[PDB]
Parts: structure tokens; C-alpha cells; sequence
RNA sequence: UACAACAUGUU
RNA sequence: CCCGUCGCUACUACCGAUUGAAUGGCUUAGUGAGGCCUCCGGAUUGGUUUAGGGAACCGAGAAGCUGGUCAAACUUGGUCAUUUAGAGGAAGUAAAAGUCGUAACAAGGUUUCCGUAGGUGAACCUGCGGAAGGAUCAU
RNA sequence: CGGCACCUUACGAGAAAUCAAAGUCUUUGGGUUCUGGGGGGAGUAUGGUCGCAAGGCUGAAACUUAAAGGAAUUGACGGAAG
RNA sequence: UAUCUGGUUGAUCCUGCCAGUAGUCAUAUGCUUGUCUCAAAGAUUAAGCCAUGCAUGUCUAAGUAUAAGCAAUUUAUACAGUGAAACUGCGAAUGGCUCAUUAAAUCAGUUAUCGUUUAUUUGAUAGUAUACUUGGAUAACCGUGGUAAUUCUAGAGCUAAUACAUGCUUAAAAUCCCGACUGUUUGGAAGGGAUGUAUUUAUUAGAUAAAAAUUUGAUGAUUCAUAAUAACUUUUCGAAUCGCAUGGCCUUGUGCUGGCGAUGGUUCAUUCAAAUUUCUGCCCUAUCAACUUUCGAUGGUAGGAUAGUGGCCUACCAUGGUUUCAACGGGUAACGGGGAAUAAGGGUUCGAUUCCGGAGAGGGAGCCUGAGAAACGGCUACCACAUCCAAGGAAGGCAGCAGGCGCGCAAAUUACCCAAUCCCGACACGGGGAGGUAGUGACAAUAAAUAACGAUACAGGUUGUAAUUGGAAUGAGUACAAUGUAAAUACCUUAACGAGGAACAAUUGGAGGGCAAGUCUGGUGCCAGCAGCCGCGGUAAUUCCAGCUCCAAAAGCGUAUAUUAAAGUUGUUGCAGUUAAAAAGCUCGUAGUUGAACCUUGGGCUUGGCUGGCCGGUCCUGGACCCAGCCGAGCCUUUCCUUCUGGCCAGGACUUUUACUUUGAAAAAAUUAGAGUGUUCAAAGCAGGCCUUUGCUCGAAUAUAUUAGCAUGGAAUAAUAGAAUAGGACGUUAUGGUUCU
RNA sequence: GAUAAGGGAAGUCGGCAAAAUAGAUCCGUAACUUCGGGAUAAGGAUUGGCUCUAAGGAUCGG
């Protein structure tokens, strides 16, 4: 209606933000940027509701105006910056680094990482084609474009991006037996291994996956994310839970095992 | 605007307003447990009906059905922790035999006159209302407060009441002047 | 104003539709350019997205292509001889896409004479044959003689195109959209396309 | 052969 | 027990001269504001710059003008939907004890009823052909 | 073999009268068409349509009302019989 | 909780409705009203009309400061800080409100863009064949002013840019074209032109059947990405901008160099979005049966227009398109959905309204600006309303917040504030009737007082029962105080007060039946009145008016209307049609619905998993084998399973269509169900809990969605096609004739 | 025998007299009806000149 929307009603906010019902009418509308509005995590949410450092949004703006917050090695002054999957969040003044990675629950868990791992990020390759002057490039899932990629890099492959230089360190081929993580749908956050990729021309590609506990679960190819070469060896640190799904009885038993 | 907050009704009036037998039954229950109105019986009837409905729905399922194994055991846990069931009736079959008195016996008022803190159940309710009763170290002024099995032994008087280690009320402080 | 919506039309069943909203700006249309042959007059239109079109009101010259020879020159449009959509456009000399025009053959004659060292037209006119004979033998070095000799063989053009060069006006078809790009470009008619349009013109 | 009709309301 | 006309009163709807009235939509035809495009035009203005004093010469450009295009609005005629006044006329229904008869219920004192056609204060009667839901399951 | 019917019983049906179908229908399902939804107003008004006309077909609403009605029982009554 | 009761009769069994009963995020109204928590609220009728105030503005060290502004005398006689005005930039297209229009439209779920535009964000991305830095306006400001009047503005005088308009600072080679001369059997050249990116057109790349007479990206798919040639263009842009620090080199020149940022700008990608779009799905109506095509209706070709596809429009041409499987027309007291109530199941009804989508801003239409609007707290015009006036003229749009009038059965303050939620800007600072806070507020919901305990005399048959005798208990209310808050108010804590008629006094409807509770007293006398229904009332009224007593629910109870269950009184599940309502007078007959049986059935072997038992191995766990049973898999029986090539995956050439049923992906929250959790309980909320701090810690589950669509096993059931004038199937290694790749 | 501002039957027994309409092409056309009509109902649009274009034929020749 006459132009772009700028507010976001609280009940319309994504369900993985864990926003309370009654705090107010509105929710932070994530800015335009490297990740989709629905699949991102605005920084105000991360630093207020998750870390609990700031008590309110005005304190989030007080924090970020002093260069404290960095995403992928760059200072951001945007209270509503669209941080998304694999993004590295660094808090220098507290000397603390984070990576936004889905948990098995379907949420952007708070994941502390070391400083040495907080120097790169994975990226799923969406497309490759030649640009101006015949130069080829690939596009990652966070809107990053890298010129002169390896002649073998194709779609759905994952590249290891060096944050300081934005260059490709190394890449993983998409094939059977690859350690992957599901980035959409009902199986959000669960880590498995590729078993069989099923092709449907003109339609949708399905990918059969298997957990460390042998349960097979199928997912759209669009929701897959290659994260490791083989079983048990990812290139990034995993959330507390290893991306493994437990039944409700199992989680009840483990809760009563650590609290009774 | 802000999202709407949920609210529900916790009772239901009878379909037949003037059945004499059940009128006498409700009067007996109120008199035995010192209730204020018939709506207090309606609320426990509501709770009991929904609990029995849940048990019945779970009992339509096989003993091996996972939904039964989770929800039925949660229901049993809630019932056996509030005092309605003992440590020998955990099968959802004894959940169907519960009566309003089972919940009436687990109220604050009933347990207050059972322990000995008050003579009549009416005096028990009257003490509960005037903030002379504390569960743990928390003053409770709600007679429908249901005490759990791991809360029965901590019912006693409040430290600030004249019945449990407090000063004198205005009546005695005016009557001590002479 | 002019609207491109489909809601004002009848249904495929023939039903009359009811109005659903007022006219929107994102569904507008504008007036046709109706480009004529004359001194250049190009107007600018600000379009959706802040973009910019050029409406050719009058144009003298255009960029025309000789397809079988791979060279394009900026020549002069002489007029319109045929238009498939409407003969009134011919009658008023309106330049649109697909109109069949005559352009001045001069620049193409210079290119071909310089490139293959021959002549076009086959008109042994009084003063014409003087030019033809002079073009046949000019002041010319030796390596260039040899390169022209190698370029012969691929030097004769088809008779139908050749016969036109005696008039200085070659048949052509506009390929650009003058009302949109502001330019009037095209290609030389050759082959069965030329034969088809000659058949239409002779009527 | 002939023969029309029977005020209101109950207990 | 019960039928209709008649008498008093009340309510509902119908027909009805008034080429009745109003409201909303669509629309032929005529007129047609104002934008937009287009065509000239040229208050004024800087010099494509050059003039011994400036003399040839370029760029911007207001009012206004031509031709189109979208088209409000008004006038007339048509059309669809809804509401609505009316002398008078013809019904329906309701309302303790008004009038005339007694048509039905018994073979209701001419068995009753159906269709059709006449007649008559009223119920109704009569002709023709049916039915038993008959007053005959039968000679 | 086809028919028009009839007699007995009550399988089974039904509110009963009665029914070899009105049975095989709460143990509810072979296929299919039409019709009804308390009594009146009313088969009326209106529009349409057919008819020479008489009329036929299609066909409302306002409003009004606590019953109207079916089958059987006992009694009473009959210008009904014994 | 899959339930009924009263009413036709003297009595009966039915049909059948009336009445009773319970619910409503369902409206109004009457009476009554103590406490805490929560919370709807001018939709219904009039998308009716509006006085007045407010609701949209915005500056960082980093665009423009000679304020005749304040401050500093300090790092400074080009400015330097703070800071009005104004120019420039951005926003004002979000939000909020309402439901008038709208019935294949909106919308929902699914698609598509190989059919397009996209500010901003985020990534990339350009050495191109006067320059120690160009102009000349203009605002603010001074001054002269005109009009009754407006956010009216005019002469005249100055003066800036990231405004306006121009303009160089640049590498190294190589490639293509013309080519004076020259060497001369095809060569060297002087001298000229063209090289980036945008625009437009044409033409070339953008590959891939295996034995005798050379390498290239993506897609299911392309004329895709990209590259090349020839030219084209009222020649797009490849920085005449700003703030901090200012270091390094010596060939000391006011030399050369160079750190962190601001703002820019071409293209692509990305993100925020738009615009069109596939499939299927809407209430009533035939007292609407044919509709569309004059003046686009359905399609074709070419063009124009658009951001782009398309009869979107134009020209020419064809005669098409929809329809009883309900088109077209009419009505809607119709915005759609997420959802709500009721609820055995199946259903019935509601959804203006907290979220999503659409549409509008009194009614129409047309536009400017801008990335984005056919914007109305923008403009233009007309219509209708409505305002000021000095009579010449000028100014408007509350379906934003509050408020008024009107309308009506029907709905609150012209309050406080940006503290929270969040949005906007040049921005850490400013703004926001968005939002939050209070006022009104018996919409709805949660909890929950109005009394409790003794002894005397009684009494009973051991306390169940009695008046009059005392002492306590306390919250309603008030109020220091702190807390709560932006400031308050209230809650919560709390000092001093605060109960005998504890007058600090509970009401609303009833007392013949349905239906719980009087034949007690007085009044009236078919009157007055009651009574949902049946009925009551005529001088002994359990029914009216009252008193007493009793009953039901209680801070609530009654009434009216709509609706749901009861209703198997709408019936597919699941009604009825001889006589209660209801079989067409009777046959023909199209659409619709529905339609006899039949085609691989039996047998054998091997073998995987589960249930109970002989082995028992019992710690509910499991073991060769056996008794059984169920559900799988493989071969063989004339054996169905596409055919050939690699050699139980990976390739070419094939494929009769469906219904049905299984399984998956995917499918906003809120709501529903439901797990956890002492909000003091509860409604609720999504919190919270611990060894006691420089901390740690579980969580914010889990199911339901699926008509339609997309994937996917089965092959019964019901259809669909095949070989009959054979124009029929296989010949792989059967032969020939032609012809193509 | 003509014309007449503004009004338009107020004139008069009465629109008497006069005015208005008028051909042709295309569009559109109510009540009612003896189904034949009413009907040119009512009521709209068009029409010159010039320069062109298209369609509609006859007789010969296979
Ligand atoms: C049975 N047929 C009757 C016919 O007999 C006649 O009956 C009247 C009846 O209508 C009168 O009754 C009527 O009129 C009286 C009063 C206004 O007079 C009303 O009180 C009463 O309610 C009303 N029904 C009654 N009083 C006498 C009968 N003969 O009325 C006409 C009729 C309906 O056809
Ligand atoms: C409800 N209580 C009952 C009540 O039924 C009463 O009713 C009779 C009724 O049956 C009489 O009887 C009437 O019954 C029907 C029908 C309405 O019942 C009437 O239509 C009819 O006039 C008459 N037969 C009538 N005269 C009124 C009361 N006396 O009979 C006595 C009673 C105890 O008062």
C-alpha cells in the first residue's frame, strides 16, 4: 500500500525470537541486509533478550554507539541489524565472541566461541556465474559475493570465508556422506549425514539425512547446509546439544536426572 | 494494540436448576466444608470433570501408546503431589473414582481445621481470611489454596499474628489501657 | 489517465465487472510519440523507478545495418513506403518499428567502393559512367591492390539489392522503437524478406 | 304429514 | 355440538384515477471544467560569442495558442432496485352474554364429500359425471 | 409360466385401524423421481404464462393463533336396526 | 452427561407444534453494588455533520554561518566554540482510523516471473586512449511597500554550497581499420584513426552418435550469464566535496609523499519491497435461460504504450468466448481469512472489531513530486456541504486523539508523558494523541468479606439442639512513611486511628404444576391484577395487593431480542408421505443420478521382524530349536516387472488415461489441546531456580493443519483405450529400394 | 405578405390565426392489442465541396 512497511507488530514477529506477548505493541523490525527478515536475529534482540546485558532498547543504542558490537569483524551501529546464520558476533570490551547457530529446538542459541574460531564463517553457495569483464563469482547465503572462486565450486557447496579478507579459504563438495545441518522446516537445527539426494526436475529436491542416533529424516534441498566433511568433524563449533533430537520422555528423564 | 490476554471461566451451573436430591447434596458439602456459596462446589465439579475427561481420553489408548505414557503419567504426578491420590493408585483407573470431597479435603481450610489450628471449619476459614495462617513463611489468605503433600507439615501460624508470636490487635491494645 | 488495467474489460464469460478500486499510477499509459521525419526533436520522459525514456518526435537520420556485409552506417531516412499495421502511417510518414523505409545509400556506397574496389548500380548514365570508370581505376598502392584482389570473389552482391543502388535509396526496415529509445535504427532488406516487401510494394 | 333452536364462565 | 350472511369496534395486507412521489445504481445523446501530451508563441533573460559604437549570431524561457487524451459535472431520454401517498373498492383476522335462519355431526331428519355449470339474504340448493372417507364387504 | 383377486396366521410392521406388504427399517445404506415440516391467512395477492371465455399452471408475505388433527376406549345420544 | 419435562382427552396411544431448561469474546435494559487482579468500549442507525486544541518532523567533530545572536580571549586577523534564520539532504507512501464499495472480485492455501521496477541495507565493482582546484546566480539579511484578510508576497541592494552549470590532472603494451611509400610472387613500413562503462541496432561465440575410403559457465528448459565485430547517442559517469589527526623522505623545495573516517557514484548480486500471475475453494435467488460481440467480445499478425507480459490500446483479419456440472442477471440488513459459541459423531450459527490481506479518506475525476502515491493532516477542477470579508476577495475536509451536534435500544476525558514498545531524521541529543499512564467503565473473566469462640440457664440421648454473659480476631475506611511512577494515582508493605443493632444492617427473583419453596393472616370479589405455557381471580384466592414465614442464586439477580443444544421438528449419518402435512391423472422423454457376470488363480522351497508359551535363560530385559499367530522379502511353477549400454548404481530410447487409498516435504503468530513453573490461590504470564557471589543453571516443549497443489507405495473396487474390410505384434543377427541425420 | 428584445396562451368561448416539425441514412422506440397493429410512436446522430479507394458485371479465348 503506497510503499514499504517500517513497523512490525509484536504478534507478527518471528516465533524463534521468544518475544513476550505483553511488553508492547511492536517488535524490532530487522533492517535490510545480509539475511531475510524472517530468518534473521536483530542485534537489539540478541543483546537485550538473550544476553540480558541491556535492560531496554535505549541502552542497546548506548552500547552500540561506542563501537562495542561487531558482526563478522565489522562494527555495526544499527540497533536492528539483520544478523543471521553463521554470523560471528564479537564484544571486544567484554572480550567475548558468539556465533548465531540454530539449536535442535529451532532457535538462535547463545553460543560462546573462542577467538581463533571467531575469525571465519561458513557460507552456502547459492549460485555462480560470470560478471562484468568475464569474471566469475559465487554468492553465499548472506549476500556475500566473492570474485575468482575455485573452478570446482558449485551450488549448495559450502565455502570457508576468512572474515578479515573476505576470501575463500577452502570449500566442501555436496555429496553423499557429508555432515550437514538443516536450516529450515520442522527439522530446524538438527545435524546429520547425507544418505541419498533425490532429484525432481522442475520441482523440489529432497535430501535423506541420518543423525548420529540412526533416525532417517528427509528435508528439502533448500534447507540443507553443508557443515562438515564427514560424521563428527564439523568446521565450526556446535551448540550445547550436538544437534540431536530427543523425545519428550527423554528430555523429561534428563531434566529429572540433573535436577533430581 | 497490545495482544489480548487470555481469560476463562472456572465453573458451570447445573443444567437442571431445581433437582432436590443434588440440592441437598450440595448443601451437605457446603456445610461439611464450610463453603460460602454453591459456586465453590461448581468449581471443584468443573475441575473434577475435566480431570476425569482427560483420564478417559488417555485410557482410550493402549498401555503402550506414547501419548498415554507421557500425559497420563504427568496427570498422575500432579494428582499425587496435591494429595488427591496416595502412593498406591497410579494407574488412571483410580483417577476416575475421585469425588469432590477428595479436592475439598486438600484445601487450606480443611487442613487447617484438621491439623488443630482451629476448632470449627468456619473458624478455620475465618483465620485464613484474616492473614493468621502461613504456609512455609508465606502468609496465605486464600481458603481455596490447595496444599501439596510436600507442604502439609509446614502449615502453622504467622510470626506477626497474636496466635503465633506477634503483638496484640487493636482490641487488646485498647482494652489493656485500664 | 490512460490505464493498462484488465479490470475494466468484460470477463471471458462476457460478464460485466464491478469497479474494485480507483486507477493506480503503477498501471498507467502515455500518449504515442508518432515520430515523423524532420529536424531532430527528442523529449525526455521520467518513468517508473526514476528511469528515463526518450520520445522521438522528429528524426532525420538513423543507424542502419548491412547484415550480409557486417557494417553499419549513420544515413538519412528518405521516407516511409510500407507499414504492416496501418497504411495511414505510410501516408503521413510516421516512423515506428517494422516500418519499411528508404534511406540514402551514399555511406554504404563509399564503404563498398573503398572495400572491394568496384561499383554498384549498373547504370551506364552519361555522367554516371564517368564516375564508374574513374572508380574502376584510381590512384592506389600495390599492397592495397593485392588486399582488394583477395577481397574479390566475396564482392558481388545479390541482384535485387544491387539494382537499387542506381537510385541512391535502399529499402530498409526500422528495428528500434523510436517512441521509447528516441532513435530510428534498422537494417538493409535483403533476401526473401526483400522479395516479399517488393512484391507487396508493387501491389 | 309436520319436529326450528336452548346466553357467559367455572369449581 | 355447530355453519354462513348481518350489526359495533380494532388491527394487517391487497386493488386503485392521480401519464402519483422519492431514494440508490447503470446508461444513450448534447454540453463540457481541469490536468496531461502536443503545436506554435515569445513578457523576459544570459551570452553558442562577436561586434569601432555593438553588428551579424546562439542558449534558457512566463502568459497565451493549435490538435489530441483522460474526463469531473450538468441537461434530456432510457433502464434496474428499494421505499412510499391516495378518494374509493374488495378481503383477512381478533374481540363473555346483539340479529336471521339451521348447513354439518345420528340415515342430522333431502346420506356425506370431489370436479364443473347455473341460481339464491345467508348458511346453501339444483343439473351432469365421480368417491365411500356409507347408512350395503352378503342373496 | 403370466394376470385380476381372495382366505388363514402374525411371522415381522404399525399410534392403532389394519398390512404378504404398509415385511426384510436405531441390527438404521439395492437404484431412482416427486412431495411434506403446527393450525390459519391461502392456493389468496403479485409478476409471468397458456386459454375465445370459464379458467389452468407457477405462486408469496404481512398478520393471526394453542392447538388443529389421527386411531382407538368408556359413556351418552340418534326423526338407526334387533 | 449420546438425558428431557408441561400443554389438545372423561380417560388413552399418537402426530405435531407451543412452553419450560442450559450456553453465548452477545447486544440492550431494570434493580442492586463492599475488596484485589484483569479488561471491552460511537461497529450495528448516519462512509452523517463538525467549533476548538493536538496528531510530522529532522544536524553530527564530518554539506552551506560576517545573525548587526551568546561566549572565548584562545592554538589562531581567512573561519574555527555555542548557536536562531535560511539554502541543501532525508522523511512526510510508515503508522493510526474505518468497513462504504466489492460475490471469481477480495481472500486462503498453493504456484510463476525463462514477464518486470526496486530508495535504502549488505557484498562486490571503474588507470581508458585553470587543475596548488571554473563560473554566476539565489535564499537567509538590510531597506521600500501593497491588501480588510491567508503559512500572500512584490520592487531594490548584498552574499555561500554535497544547490545549479561546466571541466583536465594516468600507467605499461597489445589488437582491429584505412593506408602515402616500398620490398616485389605476397612483405616492412611513415601518417592517420578505434579501444572503459552507459544507450540503440545488426551480425558472430556461447560445442559435444561410438570402427576404413582442438579447448570452454548456469538451468528441467532459453535468443541466459558472458564475450566479439560494425556503428549509434540533443553522450550517462570513471569525486572541482567534508572532519579529525597530522607522520615519513631527504636531491630542504611552502617539494614529494600518506593514517582513520564523512558524503558520494556505474553495474551486478543481496535485502526491504512492489506489480502482474497458476490451480482449487464463496451466501440467497429461475417471480433471472440464455449471455458476450453497435462503442474488444474470443483468437491471429504488426505496431503503440508500460517497469514489464497481456485486447492494455490501435490497424487489418477470422468468428469466436461462457452456459442446466446453473452462465448471465438480481439481492445481500456481504470486506475476506486466522478464528468463536455450541458441541457423542455428523452438524448449526457467529467472525465490524487486538494479527494477516484488501479498499477508502464528503462524492467523482485528473495530477505534481518522489525509489515508492493516482497521497487527500499534497495540489487541480466540478458537485454537495461549510468559514471569514472593508463586497474587491480569501480559506476548507476528525472513517487520526479528545471533544460537540445528530442519530438512535445502543458506546468514556476537549487529562499526563515520551519513562517503556517501537518508528522517523543530517541524528547517542530532536520528534511521535504510534504508543504508554491515569479518568469514565457491573462488556466479559479471576480470587474473595458482610462474622468467629467461650461460660451460665438450658436441654437432648455421650453432644446433635436454647436465650444472656465475656474476651479476643480483623479488614472496609482513613492516614504519618517508604515503595511504586516520567511525575502521579492505585496495588503491596506500614506508624497512629478504624465494630454490638459488630445501623460498617445483601440483593434479585419466586413459594399451584413443569420447578425448590405455605392451603398461614388481612385486603379485593371475573374488578384490580397475575400468568413464558397449563391456568388464577365471580365474598374461606396456597396464583392478585400486602404482612409473616419459606425457597433459589448471590455481589449479583431479573427482563427483551438474536443464536446454539434440546431438534431424528431439515434427517448424508438420520425423518415422514393408506387414514395425522405430504405419491404428479397417466404414459413418453433429454440433462442428472445409477447401472448383470467374466481375464493370475492354486502350489512349493528359502527367509526377515513382532506377540504369548516347551525349552527359562525371571531380573520388565533375552537365548539354537519347538507349539502356535500376525506382518514382510526372494525364486520356482507357461509368469506379468518397459527395451538396449555400462558391469546392484548410472545412461539413451520408450511410456493408455483416471478416480481411490498409503506415506513424505512444506505449511506466521495469536487462539485450541497440552508438558513445566507456589503469579500468596486463581484467571493469567512465560517465567524461573540454585551455596549467596563479581556467579552458575533447566527452559520458553509437544500435537492439531491438509480440501486444492507438489512428491510418493498399492493395483482390490469403478471407469477408460487396444487386433475384425487387420492399416495388428515381434524379426533382435532375414533380404532389398530410397532418403535423411 | 414579412420581421421583431424579454416573457411564452397571461390573450380568447376556444391556441382561432400563426409558429414550430418536415427529405434521406443510421440508431432507438412504451401502454395497449382483435397478434394483423399501435409505429415515422416517443426520441437521438448524420448530411457540403474536393481528391481518392474498395465492392457489385458482359462477351471472347483450352
Ligand atoms: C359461526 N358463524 C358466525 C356467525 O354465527 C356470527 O356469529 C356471531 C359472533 O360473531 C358474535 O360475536 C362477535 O361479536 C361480539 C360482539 C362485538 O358483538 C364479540 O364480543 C365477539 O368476540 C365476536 N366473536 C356473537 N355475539 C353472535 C354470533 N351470532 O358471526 C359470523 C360467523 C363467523 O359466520
Ligand atoms: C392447570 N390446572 C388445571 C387446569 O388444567 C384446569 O383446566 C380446565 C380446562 O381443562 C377446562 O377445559 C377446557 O380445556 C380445553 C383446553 C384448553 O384444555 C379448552 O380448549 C376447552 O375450552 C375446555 N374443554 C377449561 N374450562 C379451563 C380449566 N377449568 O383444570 C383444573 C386445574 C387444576 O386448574
Amino acid at each position: 500500500a503506497r510503499g514499504p512497511k517500517k513497523h512490525l507488530k509484536r504478534l507478527a514477529a518471528p516465533s524463534h525470537w521468544m518475544l513476550d506477548k505483553l511488553s508492547g505493541t511492536y517488535a524490532p523490525r530487522p533492517s535490510a541486509g545480509p539475511h531475510k527478515l524472517r530468518e534473521s536475529l536483530p542485534l537489539v534482540v540478541f543483546l537485550r533478550n538473550r544476553l540480558k546485558y541491556a535492560l531496554n532498547g535505549r541502552e542497546v543504542k548506548a552500547i552500540m554507539m561506542q563501537q562495542h558490537v561487531q558482526v563478522d569483524g565489522k562494527v555495526r551501529t544499527d540497533t536492528t541489524y539483520p544478523a543471521g546464520f553463521m554470523d560471528v558476533i564479537t564484544l571486544e570490551a567484554t572480550n567475548e565472541h558468539f556465533r548465531l547457530v540454530y539449536d535442535v529446538k529451532g532457535k538462535f542459541a547463545v553460543h560462546r566461541i573462542s577467538a581463533e574460531e571467531a575469525a571465519y564463517k561458513l557460507g552456502k553457495v547459492k549460485k555462480v556465474q560470470l560478471g562484468k569483464k568475464g569474471v566469475p563469482y559465487v554468492v553465499t547465503h548472506d549476500g556475500r559475493t566473492i570474485r575468482y572462486p575455485d573452478p570446482l565450486i558449485r551450488a549448495n557447496d559450502t565455502v570457508k570465508i576468512d572474515l578479515a579478507t573476505g576470501k575463500i579459504d577452502d570449500f566442501i563438495k555436496f555429496d553423499t556422506g557429508r555432515l550437514v545441518m538443516v536450516t529450515g522446516g520442522r527439522n530446524l537445527g538438527r545435524v546429520g549425514v547425507i544418505v541419498h539426494r533425490e532429484k525432481h526436475e522442475g520441482g523440489f529436491d529432497l535430501v535423506h539425512i541420518k543423525d548420529a542416533l540412526e533416525n532417517t529424516f528427509v528435508t528439502r534441498l533448500s534447507n540443507v547446509f553443508v557443515i562438515g566433511t564427514e560424521a563428527g568433524k564439523p568446521w565450526v563449533s556446535l551448540p550445547k546439544g550436538k544437534g540431536i533430537k530427543l523425545s519428550i520422555s527423554e528430555e523429561r528423564d534428563r531434566r529429572r536426572a540433573q535436577q533430581g | 494494540p497490545r495482544a489480548p490476554r487470555t481469560y476463562s471461566k472456572t465453573y458451570s451451573v447445573p443444567k437442571r436448576p431445581y433437582e432436590s436430591a443434588r440440592l441437598d447434596a450440595e448443601l451437605k458439602l457446603a456445610g461439611e466444608y464450610g463453603l460460602k456459596n454453591k459456586r465453590e462446589i461448581y468449581r471443584i465439579g468443573f475441575q473434577l470433570s475435566k480431570i476425569r475427561r482427560a483420564a478417559r481420553d488417555l485410557l482410550t489408548r493402549d498401555e503402550k501408546d506414547p501419548k498415554r505414557l507421557f500425559e497420563g503419567n504427568a496427570l498422575i504426578r500432579r494428582l499425587v503431589r496435591i494429595g488427591v491420590l496416595s502412593e498406591d493408585k497410579m494407574k488412571l483407573d483410580y483417577v476416575l473414582a475421585l469425588k469432590p470431597e477428595d479436592f475439598l479435603e486438600r484445601r487450606l481450610q480443611t487442613q487447617v481445621f484438621k491439623l488443630g489450628l482451629a476448632r470449627s471449619i468456619h473458624h478455620a476459614r475465618v483465620l485464613i481470611t484474616q492473614r493468621h495462617i502461613a504456609v512455609g513463611k508465606q502468609i496465605v489468605n486464600i481458603p481455596s489454596f490447595t496444599v501439596r503433600l510436600d507442604s502439609q507439615k509446614h502449615i502453622d501460624f504467622a510470626h506477626n499474628s497474636p496466635y503465633g508470636g506477634g503483638r496484640a490487635g487493636r482490641v487488646k491494645r485498647k482494652n489493656q489501657g485500664k | 489517465g490512460i490505464s493498462r488495467d484488465s479490470r475494466h474489460k468484460r470477463s471471458a464469460t462476457g460478464a460485466k465487472r464491478a469497479q474494485f478500486r480507483k486507477k493506480r499510477k503503477f498501471e498507467l499509459g502515455r500518449q504515442p510519440a508518432n515520430t515523423k521525419i524532420g529536424p531532430k526533436r527528442i523529449h525526455s520522459v521520467r518513468t517508473r523507478g526514476g528511469n528515463q525514456k526518450f520520445r522521438a518526435l522528429r528524426v532525420e537520420t538513423g543507424n542502419f545495418s548491412w547484415g550480409s556485409e557486417g557494417v553499419s552506417r549513420k544515413t538519412r531516412i528518405a521516407g516511409v513506403v510500407y507499414h504492416p499495421s496501418n497504411n495511414e502511417l505510410v501516408r503521413t510518414n510516421t516512423l515506428t518499428k517494422s516500418a519499411v523505409v528508404q534511406i540514402d545509400a551514399t555511406p554504404f556506397r563509399q564503404w563498398y567502393e573503398n572495400h572491394y574496389g568496384a561499383t554498384l548500380g549498373k547504370k551506364k548514365g552519361g555522367a554516371h559512367a564517368a564516375h564508374a570508370a574513374e572508380v574502376a581505376d584510381a590512384k592506389r598502392s600495390r599492397k592495397v591492390e593485392r588486399k582488394l584482389a583477395a577481397r574479390s570473389g566475396a564482392a558481388a552482391i545479390e541482384s535485387a539489392v544491387d539494382s537499387q543502388f542506381g537510385s541512391g535509396r535502399l529499402y530498409a526496415v526500422i528495428s528500434s522503437r523510436p517512441g521509447q529509445s528516441g532513435r530510428c535504427d534498422g537494417y538493409i532488406l535483403e533476401g526473401e524478406e526483400l522479395a516479399f516487401y517488393l512484391r507487396r510494394l508493387t501491389a
